[PDB]
């Protein structure tokens, strides 16, 4: 019964900052990977952040630098940290997660609703 | 008459014959009678019979040879072997199971027991190398079946002897304790592919006293957690037993029933 709770967003400064958070519920194991894709209006959807069970994180060449996500593994949530704000980061993000093998599942992957972003 | 004996032959095997010897080895491990979550729990040693103490598995090989190991049903590991006119048996950890592995092996001319116990901290030192180091897979079994039989006739060194024990034990016991490791077996046929196993399988082997504890302990089957192993070494917890009923195929006995 997997639930993706989607928190932050909303309209900000150029240069300013904010966090999304991601939790999910209704897993009883830890994920295998977590993080955030976004969906730019008039372009394909595209990875920004995730981070895996391992606590490696992987970013878009475009926020490296300028975002940083973390993850709590126990607590089965993610936050991304949003500095230097930029026009091309606004967009839709959407919460990703996936999990590996717990019985009756040998994994699942699951999508958030999305939050916007806008830069001013 | 005697204790039960199950037949394997690593010449040929398949997944379907190793498979089809895993689950008879299990049937006669466990009685069915007592299942805790749907996971069978083994004979508590206390009172146990010694008639129905021990099961033999009998392993061949293409070099047709052959060697008889013996299980303890109460934990399904091995206490022992016997190879020609001789058995070889761990040193035992207390008086009552010394007494017991005395019903094995009764016609055999030549009986020995280790200086040193069974347990996979004592056999990795005397093989001077890790479980994370020692192959496993059909190849490995055919060629711990050798060594094991050699060494009744002196061809076989002790380090060579413990690694051979490394591999029977987690081919046999484990398997048999683990529905999960069976299937790497499994997977090791099907793919004819010799390879050591990952933290996966070393954590669960690591686990199986705390987790038939914590799974005869739990409230309707929740954990008052148990840490495993993913593939790739990194941690996670169990909470719950759900998650282990593909997992873990019978529990040492902890506590009486529900
Ligand atoms: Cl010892």
């Amino acid at each position: 019964q997997v639930q993706l709770v989607e928190s932050g967003g909303g309209l900000v400064q150029a240069g300013g900052s904010l966090r999304l958070s991601c939790a999910a519920s209704g897993s009883i194991v830890n994920f295998e990977t977590m993080g955030w894709y976004r969906q730019a209006p008039g372009k394909e959807r595209e990875l920004v952040a995730t981070i895996t069970n391992e606590g490696s994180s992987n970013y878009a060449d475009s926020v490296k630098g300028r975002f940083t996500i973390s993850g709590d593994n126990a607590k089965n949530t993610v936050s991304l940290q949003m500095n230097s704000l930029k026009p091309e980061d606004t967009a839709v993000y959407y919460c990703s997660a996936t999990f590996g093998s717990r019985w009756p599942y040998a994994h699942s992957d699951h999508w958030g609703q999305g939050t916007q972003v806008t830069v001013s | 008459k005697q204790y039960p004996i199950i037949n394997f032959t690593t010449a040929g095997a398949t997944v379907q014959s190793y498979t089809n010897f895993i689950r008879a080895v299990r049937g006669r491990l466990t009685t069915g009678a007592d299942v805790r979550h749907e996971i069978p729990v083994l004979p508590n040693r206390v009172g146990l019979p010694i008639n129905q103490r021990f099961i033999l598995v009998e392993l061949s090989n293409h070099a047709e040879l052959s060697v008889t190991l013996a299980l303890d049903v109460t934990n399904a590991y091995v206490v022992g072997y016997r190879a020609g006119n001789s058995a070889y048996f761990f040193h035992p950890d207390n008086q009552e199971d010394a007494e017991a592995i005395t019903h094995l092996f009764t016609d055999v001319q030549n009986r020995y027991t280790f200086a040193f116990g069974g347990n996979y901290d004592r056999l990795e030192q005397l093989a001077g190398n890790l479980r994370e180091n020692i192959e496993l897979g059909n190849g490995p079994l055919e060629e711990a079946i050798s060594a094991l039989y050699y060494y009744s006739t002196g061809g076989t060194q002790l380090p060579t002897l413990a690694r051979s024990f490394i591999i029977c034990i987690q081919m046999i016991s484990e398997a048999a304790r683990f529905q999960y490791i069976e299937g790497e077996m499994r997977t090791r046929i099907r793919y004819n592919r010799r390879s050591a196993p990952d933290p996966s399988v070393i954590t669960l082997e690591n686990s199986w006293g705390r987790l038939s504890t914590a799974i005869q302990e739990s409230n309707q089957g929740a954990f008052a957690p148990i840490q495993l192993q993913r593939r790739n070494g990194s941690k996670f917890s169990v909470y719950d037993v759900s998650i282990l009923i593909p997992i873990i195929a019978l529990m040492v006995y902890r506590c009486a029933p529900p």
